[PDB]
């Protein structure tokens, strides 16, 4: 997996194919996730309270 | 029932105003259906040669009641001249008339505004609110047609 | 209504499945597939049996399988006088509804496989069919050539500013609350 | 008498209404 | 005690799983060969149940449980002494470490509401946190998944003061157990290196059995740069898996690329993955990942082989290669594009963004479930 | 007539009173909150 | 005992009679469901002697099938009726305890009176006459709408939903949507029901895209303890899931007490994720009498059409090119002609575009269009999304909207 190339079966034909893009979006969807997985957490602790 | 509204599409015009006649005393019920064949209903009120045109525009009225379009209700209701009855203690016929003494309140009131221009008020909705406050004087209800002729700005009445 | 709540209290007719059939086939003909199984819904097992309101249930099935071949040889297996008009209605339809997929599926097509697949008996019945409903077809060198959209099937192929500016409406109208 | 409590009703009802932008306009001033 | 609890839990999960391991009869003799020893009560009524009649048990019962008792009285025997003359606290720390006892006879009862008194007694955490990783042991037989939630953030708390190796390398066996048993495959690569580090416990003796399963796991969380780091920890496996002929062969034949040895041994590990016990809850999931793996190391090698030069060299069957090929590019995953009637495969290359996207609006979508419901549940 | 006539009125205005009442209150408090 | 808790129900509901204060009926309508197990005749007429005078012609009436007080008694007795499975009875004491609500002209008589339009309605399924109210309880819910009664305005609403949709009358059950105003979602339940009726409106209708959202509305607001309807709205969703092309996730088909009820609609998913219809007739006949007792059973024709395109998502996605006949074949269809259906079935898939792929009939070859690497995911990637945000942003306003602070 060092740097990229792939030659095709028998015809010479590389399968080099990539570009750089650390993308903000991913990070993004990781912080959403927590958050409302703590945002449900919140939720069914003061709800277990209302009950209370 | 689509069995009335296929009578109303007959060139009997008698058998069609009977078919008309069926949906009203069903009216209560049937209105969801009878709301898609307005147009028919219509068409029998705009037709000159129709001698039954109240009983048409009586049930055209009750179908815009039920799907809460009052001004429309009010138009049709007018249409249907002596078939509409003040006398009777029906809800359709309280919430039109309620409706007929806002309208006409409204209407006397921009006509008091523009002294240029005469909105030409109905007579038959002049004619119902008549009734109403005749109604009212009959009944004893002094206070209440007081009231009503206050917001009609008819001093005629406020005077009887 | 007389079908529908007068069925309790009159004897059932013999020409109710056969004009109930002929309802599904119209609204089969106007494309009204909703109506058409609503209807089907609305009706029991029994009527379902029935030849006629069975030979509407198949000519849909074959519509909707794409089977226009099964539906104009059951033209003829036709089994009421009656239906034929709406059979060739049917067939009409089914004849523009398979050159709207044609014009989609191919660039070009020979003029032997257009009369095929829409059964014309005739090289100047395709001809005239092709003139009347079709301008749009050009006829070249034996083969109907069908002008394909400028940019339709393919993705991400449409107006740039448009999309771009209903992302202003998304984002001006959001904030401005803000 | 049995008219009064309609208009003096309305009276009040009028009278609250004007408190809509009473209340917009220290909305805005505060 | 709760060292050989290990025993207990394998063996009766063994002939409890696999549709009862084929005919069920010498593993319901060896553990009642340690049931009705050991004074063991509480964890087999049922377990009789899922045994045969077994009918005079009464008086192999009254024997344990009055042995139950003699064991309980010698503590009602010393509460009194203890108290007499204190020590720190010695009623409970006698039973401090008689009540690991009592949590191997007893149900959690006894050990949960002796665990959290001591855990009151003990100044320093070095008999807490020794008590901690009680709680955990129990929490994975009766699979209390809620439970150990508390407790490692509850352990976890403690050994930051000190450094606790013994405390720390031991525990990222716990979480590694742990994020292996239910579907956290990640974790499970995460303790490899705290294996290559840990010791061999009386659950674990054999340290090639400890090194093998290391393995299973990283060759599903780690590419093959890190499978060069996997490479290094096969100079580890020739210090261990020299040991082992199957684990050995089966982990470079992935490496060598020998694509036609590599089901054969595939098929011992998922047969093996099947019969042992924590594994077998997802053996089905497993390989389909690592044919998947296995499938598109070869193909991204090539802009495009045929599809039957797949059947000599990487394993027999064209239309095996054929059925299984169709079932994965339509499940969305192994990016290529097989044709059919001039009997090639092609393959493409999408970019990180589609594919991407794609996990984004899966997350999105299941986060506003979350708070969406959330918020009709709360304020009525 | 009277009855189904007049006093509909006194059944209607008090509904939106009602309401107008509660809205000018909590836009008082969020003003009065503020203005604090 | 029971006749002290019957005493401390009937204390709170004169009690928030005073005060005004619907709450205070609302959990002494609790408590009193609370106690309908422990319903006993006697126990009752005590409970009927000690709220009415002996000689009350309601008191009378009330016997005899054996304002707010007089009508409360009414609620039990109809109750245990039908817990008797006296239906008969209930048909009478629901139109006998309407006919007392028709004359009493108390606003404090609504929540009294909604709990009583959905059990006098429950006699008539039971005895099958929900024919016989359209003409009864219409005008009641006009007397509600006339009232200004939002608590019967919804109610009478959702069971005109639910008796013209009994009857099949969908070609009028969509006419009540467009005519019946929005009114507040003062009930949790009853809503859900006006949420889910549309769901199942929307469901036959054919607009899924709004289907979804009331099917999932309702239950997103749907109770635990209603699993039955959490199941019916669970029910719906998968059906127009499986309507809409998305499949299910498994998850749903995992939660805990309700998978008993799934288990038919989990399968039927699976045989569309497999895209096979030949388990469907096997998972469809087997379940075929369950389906019936849904009724949805003409949703599920449409599902093959879709199973067609689910089976056909399959092949063009995962095969790059293969001839039409291999096409039916995979497909399995039991068609004397599988060459031209399947030919003409790409033609509607080509035509509706459920395929990047392109046909070869000269060849007899179908080339799906390399659905692989393709180009960007965007313009409807980033038209997709912008609903969702944007709903958020609405919707985090709707917390915003709703923040006091």
């Amino acid at each position: 997996k060092k740097f990229a190339g792939t030659l095709d079966q028998g015809a010479g034909c590389l399968i080099i194919f990539d570009d750089h893009k650390t993308e903000d979006i991913y990070e993004a969807t990781l912080d959403t996730i927590s958050n409302v997985a703590k945002v449900v957490d919140s939720l069914f602790v003061r709800s277990a309270k209302i009950m209370a | 029932a689509g069995g009335m509204l296929a009578m109303l599409s007959e060139h009997s015009t008698s058998l069609k105003l009977h078919a008309l006649s069926n949906l009203n005393v069903y009216a209560q019920f049937l209105w969801p259906e009878i709301s898609t064949s307005i147009p028919l209903l219509e068409s029998l009120y705009e037709d000159e040669e129709f001698s039954q045109r109240p009983l048409a525009a009586l049930v055209v009225s009750k179908v815009f009641y039920f799907l809460g379009e009052l001004n429309d209700s009010l138009a049709y209701a007018l249409g249907a001249g002596s078939l509409f009855d003040v006398s009777e203690d029906s809800d359709y016929v309280r919430t039109l008339l309620d409706k007929a003494i806002d309208e006409y309140a409204s209407l006397r009131n921009k006509s008091a505004e523009s002294k240029e221009e005469a909105v030409n008020i109905d007579p038959r909705l002049e004619a119902i609110v008549e009734r109403m406050l005749e109604k009212c004087i009959l009944d004893g209800r002094y206070q209440q047609a007081m009231g009503m002729a206050i917001e009609c700005r008819r001093l005629d009445k406020l005077e009887e | 209504p007389y079908y529908t709540d007068a069925r309790g209290r009159i004897p059932q007719s013999t020409q109710e499945y056969p004009i109930l059939g002929l309802n599904l086939l119209r609204l089969l003909v106007q494309n009204r597939i909703a109506e058409f199984h609503t209807e089907l819904e609305l009706l029991s097992s029994t009527a379902l049996e029935n030849p006629c309101i069975k030979h509407a249930v198949e000519l849909e099935q074959s519509f909707m399988e794409g089977a226009y071949n099964r539906v104009l040889s059951a033209r003829q297996t036709v089994p009421h006088e009656t239906y034929v008009h709406f059979m060739d209605l049917l067939a009409k339809t089914v004849r523009d509804e398979i050159a709207g997929c044609s014009e989609k599926a191919y660039d070009t097509l020979s003029v032997n496989d257009a009369r095929q697949l829409l059964l014309f008996s005739s090289d100047k019945d395709l001809l005239e069919y092709i003139k009347e409903e079709h301008p749009e077809w050009e006829i070249k060198d034996g083969c109907v050539v069908f002008q394909k959209s400028k940019d339709s099937a393919t993705c991400k192929e449409i107006p740039s500013l448009l999309l771009i500016n209903q992302t202003l409406s998304y984002a001006r109208e959001l904030e401005r609350i803000v | 008498d049995l008219y009064g409590r309609l208009k003096s009703l309305e009276r009040q009802i009028e009278f609250k209404g004007i408190q809509e932008e009473y209340v917009k306009d220290e909305l805005k001033n505060l | 005690s709760q060292n050989e609890h290990l025993k207990l839990a394998n063996k009766i999960f063994h002939l409890t799983h696999p549709d009862v391991e084929d005919i069920e009869k010498v593993s319901l003799k060896e553990e009642v060969l340690s049931a009705i020893k050991s004074d063991f009560m509480v964890s087999l009524y049922e377990t009789l149940a899922g045994n045969g009649v077994l009918e005079l048990d009464q008086a192999l019962l009254d024997s344990m449980r009055q042995s139950i008792e003699d064991e309980l009285k010698k503590l009602d025997e010393k509460i009194a002494d203890a108290e007499e003359n204190l020590g720190e606290s010695e009623v409970r720390e006698a039973h401090l470490a008689k009540s690991l006892f009592y949590i191997r006879i007893g149900d959690k009862d006894k050990a949960l509401e002796q665990l959290k008194v001591t855990e009151t007694k003990t100044v320093a955490v070095g008999q807490k946190m020794d008590l901690v990783f009680f709680t955990l042991q129990v929490g994975l037989f009766d699979m209390d998944f809620d439970l150990i939630s508390r407790s490692i953030d509850k352990a976890k708390n403690l050994f930051e003061e000190g450094g606790d190796w013994e405390r720390k390398n031991r525990l990222k066996v716990y979480e590694g157990l742990y994020c292996m048993s239910t579907r956290d495959f990640k974790k499970a690569a995460s303790l490899f290196l705290d294996s290559i580090s840990t010791f061999t416990t009386y659950e674990l003796f054999p340290y090639d059995t400890f090194i093998f399963y290391t393995v299973l796991t990283s060759i599903i969380s780690l590419d093959r740069v890190s499978l060069k780091q996997k490479v290094v920890d096969a100079p580890e496996i020739l210090t261990v898996i020299g040991k082992i002929p199957y684990l050995s062969e089966f982990l470079n034949s992935l490496y060598d690329c020998q694509y036609k040895s590599f089901f054969s041994a595939f098929a011992g590990l998922t047969e093996q993955i099947k019969f042992d016990r924590y594994l077998h809850r997802h053996f089905r999931y497993y390989m389909r990942e690592v044919r998947t793996v296995v499938y598109s190391q070869f193909l991204e090698s090539y802009k495009s082989v045929t599809i039957e030069a797949m059947a000599k060299a990487f394993g027999v069957t064209v239309e095996f290669i054929d059925l299984e090929l169709s079932r994965f590019i339509a499940a969305g995953k192994l990016h290529c594009k097989i044709d059919k009637v001039v009997g090639v495969l092609e393959t493409n290359r999408p970019d990180a963004k589609n594919a991407l996207y794609q996990a984004t609006i899966k997350q999105g979508d299941f986060l506003l479930n979350r708070i969406q419901k959330l918020s009709r549940v709360i304020d009525l | 007539g009277l009855r189904q006539y007049y006093l509909q009125h006194i059944h209607e205005l008090q509904l939106r009173v009602r309401n107008k009442n509660h809205n000018l209150q909590r836009l008082e408090a969020q003003r009065n909150d503020l203005n604090s | 005992p029971t006749l002290k808790h019957l005493k401390e129900i009937a204390s709170l509901l004169e009690t928030g009679s005073y005060t005004k204060e619907a709450r205070r009926i609302s959990r002494a309508i609790r408590l009193t469901f609370a106690v309908r197990r422990k319903l006993t005749a006697r126990v009752l007429h005590f409970f009927l002697d000690y709220a009415l005078t002996p000689g009350s012609e309601a008191h009378g009436k009330i016997s005899a099938f054996l304002p707010e007080l007089e009508i409360f008694c009414y609620l039990i007795v109809l109750l245990f009726l039908i817990d008797q499975k006296l239906h008969n009875e209930a048909k009478a004491c629901a139109s006998a305890s309407i006919a007392r609500l028709k004359s009493l002209k108390r606003r404090v008589a609504d929540v009294l009176a909604s709990k009583l339009y959905s059990f006098y309605s429950l006699s008539y399924e039971l005895t099958g006459d929900l024919a016989e109210i359209r003409g009864e309880l219409l005008t009641l819910h006009r007397l509600t709408t006339l009232h200004h009664d939002e608590l019967g305005q919804e109610t009478l609403l959702n069971l005109l939903l639910r008796n013209y949709l009994h009857y099949n009358l969908y070609d009028q059950a969509e006419k009540l949507r467009s005519k019946a105003p929005s009114f507040g979602a003062h009930s949790n339940q009853q809503h859900c029901r006006h949420l889910f009726y549309v769901g199942k409106i929307q469901t036959i209708q054919l607009e899924y895209t709004d289907a979804k959202e009331s099917l999932l509305q309702a239950a997103r607001k749907a109770p635990i303890a209603a699993r039955g309807f959490r199941i019916q709205c669970n029910k719906w969703a998968v059906i127009v899931r499986l309507l809409l092309g998305e499949i299910p996730e498994r998850t749903m088909f995992m939660q805990k007490g309700m998978e008993k009820a799934l288990r038919p609609y989990f399968e039927l998913t699976n045989a569309v994720r497999i895209g096979d219809l030949e388990l469907f007739r096997g998972v469809t006949e087997k379940f075929s009498s369950t389906f019936d007792k849904d009724r949805t059973h003409n949703l599920i024709v449409r599902l093959r059409h879709n199973v067609i395109r689910t089976g056909l998502r399959n092949i063009s996605i995962s095969y790059s090119r293969i001839s039409l006949s291999d096409v039916a074949k995979k497909l399995r269809l039991d068609s004397p002609n599988p060459v031209a259906d399947a030919e003409s079935i790409v033609a509607k898939a080509i035509r509706d575009g459920a395929i990047d792929a392109t046909l070869d009939h000269g060849n007899g070859w179908m080339l799906s269009k390399e659905t692989g690497d393709i180009y960007s995911t965007t313009e409807p990637q980033s038209a997709f999304d912008s609903r969702i945000a944007f709903c958020l942003n609405m919707h985090n306003e709707a917390v915003r909207a709703l923040r006091y602070p």
